């Protein structure tokens, strides 16, 4: 009776609006994509690494 | 997803202080003499049934 | 909308009551409320208040009635209305309880709908008398060798499980029910144990999990989980115990059979203590009420083995105390281990050892033994008491230089102990444990090396569903081991132990 | 290829018996299994590039 | 504020009287603010005494009070702010900073005082949390969303324990966390906010992991024993609104206890077993049912518990201890042998340890540990007799695996460089698992003693016994 009236009025003549995007964009994780999956660069150029290699190893017996 | 769910819950809680609000308005009217006597005879009659 | 349908619900709540007794706080504290008014109560009444709450009036004095809010403290202030339900504490007891988790109050905490129940029944309800009861000529199995062995636990029987704190107690409990799940399956409604478990302290998180690996057992659908958690307050934890008994009282009188466990009494006295001293009432031992005693002895007499006029049913009892410090001295436990007819102790040191469970056979009893055991176990048990008996002793003896009939105790003792452990949640069928045990009598894993008793074990049970599926299902069928069964048998192990 | 990785591994532990003093053998060895393993788990670990629109 | 006003009947300690008028009901359970030169005095009302006389429990201190002093009505339960500069500021009992970085904004408010989710709302915990500390995650690996329990003796590095956790755990999750202090000292205080500030979890610009709200013990009893619920509250709008998991952390639980002893006491309800509150066992319960892992957000509590005169069986500690997912004990004995962490292996047993659960090769390896040490335990009163001169070679073996182990255990912690100025360790869960399956094999018999003294990982052991080799 009481409940009716109330709840009538209440629901019929006031409903709430959905807020903008931006709050609830403001919330919660706004998102920016991760970049690059890794590119590294070539290495051990030239015969710096031959001979290095070469000269180095004696790493046997004698 | 999590704030969506969220203003959803808010906004049950966003009705809850519109239906107090609709209260006042209740209280306001003569709703306030009129359902009131409404009451008062219904319980007339409550009263009487027992 | 989801406002309009709970509005909807509001909406056909408008029945006035003409309130032959009504009563008004005066003043509360303490969740005592004390009310002025109610001249018509009952004792024990159940009482709703303007914010709702239900109550029981365990102090009736002559000008205010000192109400125990089941509810709290929150939602309750004084001058209000205490509506007078008028109707003394009453529970659904039915059917339909089978694979339910339900509050005290009988509001279903997994909230799978509406309790299914034929009536509900008081709690406060008294035990079976002398003549309504008669022995326990039926076992139950646990699905535990020593359980079923060495402390054979019937039907209508009560038994305690004192032990030490959660280290396992609830795996001991659940063991049973799993071995239940195949007797439940089994027609017979004597072997249809529809089982309670009274989680009394238990955190919702804790007997959430519990609900989890019962839900996976699949144990729910004969399982009921009275839940009384540490949120739920200390008068429904106070009467949950009671409450539970009541739904067993539906199994008990349609004839059947069921098994309630209470765990643990011990959280329910403290919440009797805490009921006591916050009305005023009188402490005592221990500083828990005096009359504790006197409401443990109602609870584990309701539950028996009813005689035969009374329609052959039951209510198993296996009442769990947690021991803090194994201190049976404790005044709670000196007064249940009176009134229980067994006790199983479970010791602290053997749980350390990785003896889990850590059961300790010395402490352990059963006042009631063979009465409620198979016949086939006990021929092939007798053996095993004696055997341990003296492994316990000379376990001792084991600290260097020892005779050989000492080392022969020694052998055959430790690999029967070994042989005795189980994983948890494991249960085992009485045609199994029967084999196992045989064996070890016998001594022929006792000459096994202790490091392949596992191995043999298992192996053992496959080697005698392969050579004699016959041999085990007539074991389970025929209950009473022939001298031709107990030859076959060996010949069975001998076999095997060759292997 | 990854199974003869391993496989050289181990036969250079008895190769390197024939000719010790061996001292970047290890570091063969441990950047071979390492990075083996460690994309092994990276590529365990990966979530390739998918995002729920049938649900979220 | 209500006018409903209430002159103050009684000042007989923190218990107040209040004496509100007639014809205006108070509500149990409200906040009432009286205007003092001390603020607002907030009184928590406990009880109603009827014919609007109230008896309520202070917060704030109780000197100067003026007999028949007006009393506003603020109503409800104390209702502090929550937002995410609750982060990076220390906050009392009553919701204001201590840090004096200004309020805490108050995106929301509040009350101190929430219940427990129900039971259909729980979702079970069923992940390992990793500690990084070997011993805990063998013998005790932790659970995320778990209860953890750190039973300890007098801040025996149980502080330190706690800082150890907050340096792996806390700033590897991201996830906040909230160190929350129950009368606790104010030096403690101190090294704690510069230690965290030093940690930089507590960044003063920008935003913090942690948030602090530290109520400490010249504080009345009554605001000792309702600082926790402000915590709990805090830790809840993290949970639920912000979704976010909360590694909390409450300091020291028995003072949970002891302030709660006093205000029952106090209100003259006749306290129970060892002088504890008659409503011990749910207040504790209560509190304890509100932590707890939630479909919104994993709750895992780490709280201290000081074990009052290492007595466990005490009913306080003994009723906690149901309550608590994975318990642990830190023990004076195993600090003393020179072995840090003090945790006492045996005693320390986290609910999670089960045979799949924790992975069949972890559990064995496990299971040989606990009788390894339970042998040597077993053989060291045997050695207290006879000596080790007639027990097996192979227990003589055990026993020397046992004390390889036993400072194995032996590993340092970045927080007790503040100690004893040695780095710690981190060691893998998969590692860990590898460096105790080696030693029990029996691989690491030739490694000394004390290359495994004060030592993580499995190359740790073997550098240290090279070390020492050289």
């Amino acid at each position: 009776n009481v409940i009716q009236d109330l709840y009538l009025r209440e629901l019929k003549d006031t409903k709430l609006a959905p807020s903008t995007l931006q709050d609830a964009e403001g919330n919660v994780k706004p998102w920016n994509p991760p970049q690059k999956p890794n590119l590294p660069e070539l290495e051990l150029q030239g015969p710096e690494a031959l001979k290095a290699y070469t000269e180095q190893n004696v790493e046997t017996a004698h | 997803v999590r704030y969506e769910a969220s203003l959803r819950q808010l906004e049950q809680r966003q009705l809850a202080k519109s239906v107090i609000s609709r209260v006042q308005s209740e209280l306001g009217n003569p709703k306030f003499q009129e359902k009131v006597l409404q009451q008062s005879i219904s319980e007339i009659e409550q009263l009487l049934s027992k | 909308e989801v406002s309009s349908i709970l509005e909807e619900r509001i909406k056909g709540v408008s029945d006035e009551a003409n309130l032959n007794e009504t009563g008004r706080v005066l003043a509360v504290g303490d969740g005592i409320a004390r009310v002025f008014g109610l001249n018509n109560i009952q004792a024990e009444e159940l009482v709703e208040f303007s914010s709702g709450v239900k109550g029981m009036a365990l102090n009736l004095e002559p000008g205010q009635v000192g109400i125990v809010l089941f509810g709290s403290d929150r939602l309750v202030k004084e001058g209000e209305l205490v509506k007078r339900t008028g109707n003394i504490v009453d529970v659904p007891v039915g059917p339909g309880l089978l694979g339910r988790v339900v509050d005290a109050l009988g509001n279903p905490i997994d909230g799978k709908g509406p309790i299914d129940a034929a009536g509900r029944s008081r709690a406060q309800v008294k035990a079976p008398g002398i003549l309504p009861r008669r022995s326990v000529h039926e076992p139950v199995q646990t699905g535990l060798k020593a359980v079923d062995a060495l402390v054979p636990i019937g039907r209508g029987q009560r038994e305690l499980i004192i032990g030490d704190r959660q280290t396992g107690k609830t795996a001991v409990a659940l063991d049973t029910i799993l071995n239940q799940k195949r007797w439940n399956n089994g027609s017979d409604e004597s072997k249809k144990l529809y089982c309670v478990y009274v989680a009394v302290g238990q955190k919702r998180s804790t007997v959430a999990q519990l609900v989890q690996t019962l839900e996976q057992h699949d144990a729910m659908k004969y399982s009921i989980i009275v839940a009384a958690t540490a949120s739920e307050a200390a008068p429904l934890q106070y009467l949950a115990p009671f409450t539970a008994a009541s739904i067993g009282e539906w199994f008990r009188d349609n004839g059947k059979h069921a098994l309630i466990v209470y765990d643990d009494l011990s959280k329910q006295a403290v919440a009797y203590r805490q009921l006591s001293l916050l009305l005023r009432r009188p402490p005592g031992r221990e500083a828990y009420p005096g009359d504790v005693f006197y409401l443990h002895s109602r609870l584990l007499e309701r539950a028996a083995k009813l005689s035969e006029k009374e329609g052959s049913g039951s209510l198993t009892a296996l009442p769990v105390i947690e021991t803090q410090g194994g201190d049976v001295s404790a005044y709670i436990p000196t007064n249940v281990i009176s009134i229980t007819d067994g006790q199983i102790f479970l010791e602290a040191e053997l749980f350390y050892k990785g003896i889990r469970p850590a059961i300790n056979v010395g402490l352990s009893v059963s006042r009631v033994g063979s009465a409620a055991q198979v016949k086939a176990l006990k021929q092939v048990a007798g053996s095993l008491k004696l055997f341990l008996a003296q492994y316990r002793e000379v376990a001792a003896f084991a600290q260097s230089d020892l005779d050989a009939s000492t080392k022969q105790t020694l052998v055959r003792g430790e690999r029967l102990t070994q042989l005795l452990k189980q994983n948890q949640y494991s249960p085992l069928a009485t045609e199994e444990q029967v084999p196992l045990i045989y064996a070890g009598v016998n001594g022929h894993l006792d000459g096994i090396e202790l490091s392949r008793i596992g191995e043999f074990e298992s192996s053992f049970l496959s080697y005698l569903k392969s050579n004699h599926n016959e041999l085990l299902t007539e074991i389970r069928e025929k209950g009473e081991l022939s001298k031709e069964l107990l030859a076959s048998l060996k010949s069975a192990t001998e076999s095997f132990v060759a292997t | 290829a990854k199974s003869a990785a391993n496989k050289l591994d181990w036969a250079k532990v008895i190769s390197s018996l024939r000719i010790t003093g061996s001292t970047a053998t290890q570091l063969s060895s441990f950047k071979k299994r390492n990075d083996e393993a460690r994309r092994q788990l990276l590529e365990l670990q990966s979530q390739p590039t998918e995002v729920d629109f049938s649900h979220y | 504020s209500t006018p409903i006003t209430g002159k103050v009947t009684a000042v007989i300690g923190a218990i107040v009287d209040v004496h509100f008028e007639q014809s205006e009901l108070p509500a149990i359970l409200n906040a009432l603010e009286i205007k003092t030169p001390q603020g607002k005095l907030v009184l928590e009302v406990a009880q109603h005494l009827g014919e609007n006389t109230v008896r309520t429990i202070a917060m704030d201190g109780t000197e100067g009070l003026v007999r028949g002093e007006k009393v506003l009505d603020t109503g409800g339960p104390i209702s502090v702010p929550v937002g995410r500069e609750t982060l990076g500021r220390i906050i009392n009992v009553i919701g204001e900073p201590i840090d004096e970085r200004g309020p805490i904004k108050s995106k929301l408010r509040k009350p101190i005082h929430a219940d427990p989710p129900s039971f259909a709302e729980q979702s079970t915990s069923a992940e390992i949390l990793e500690t990084g500390i070997k011993v805990v995650d063998l013998l005790a690996p932790y659970a995320r969303g778990g209860k953890i329990g750190l039973f300890g003796g007098a801040g025996v590095g149980k502080t330190v324990f706690i800082q150890e956790l907050i340096n792996n755990i806390a700033k590897a999750h991201g996830g906040f966390s909230v160190f929350t202090g129950v009368g606790e000292r104010t030096r403690e205080g101190n090294d704690l906010y510069r230690e965290m500030k030093e940690t930089g979890v507590i960044n003063l610009e920008g935003e913090s992991k942690v948030a602090l709200v530290f109520g400490q013990m010249n504080e009345p009893p009554g605001a000792r024993a309702r600082v926790a619920l402000t915590g709990l509250t805090i830790a809840e709008y993290f949970r639920d609104e912000e979704g976010q998991d909360v590694l909390l952390f409450i300091d020291n639980i028995f003072r949970f206890t002891q302030a709660g002893s006093e205000v029952s006491a106090l209100l003259g309800r006749i306290p129970s077993a060892v002088g504890y509150q008659p409503t011990l066992a749910t207040d504790m319960g209560l509190l304890q049912e509100r932590i707890t892992t939630t479909k919104k957000g994993s709750v895992t509590s780490v709280q201290a518990v000081y074990v009052p005169a290492d007595d466990l069986t005490d009913p306080a500690p003994a009723t906690t201890f149901a309550h608590l997912d994975a318990t642990t004990v830190l023990s004076r004995g195993i600090s003393e042998l020179g072995i840090y962490p003090a945790v006492d292996p045996l005693d320390s047993k986290s609910r999670l340890l089960d045979a799949a659960v924790v992975g069949q090769e972890h559990y064995d390896v496990a299971s040989k540990v606990q009788e390894t040490l339970q042998t040597y335990k077993s053989l060291q009163d045997i050695i207290a007799i006879l000596g080790m001169d007639e027990l097996s070679e192979q227990d003589k073996l055990t026993v020397e695996r046992a004390r390889k182990i036993q400072r194995f255990l032996s590993q340092p912690f970045a927080v007790a460089e503040v100690f004893t100025g040695i780095p710690g360790k981190l060691v893998r869960l998969k590692d860990t698992v590898a460096s105790f399956k080696a030693v029990l094999e029996g691989k690491y018999d030739n490694i000394p003693e004390h290359a495994f003294y004060m030592v993580g990982g499995i190359e740790d052991v073997v550098a240290k016994a090279e070390k020492l080799a050289a």
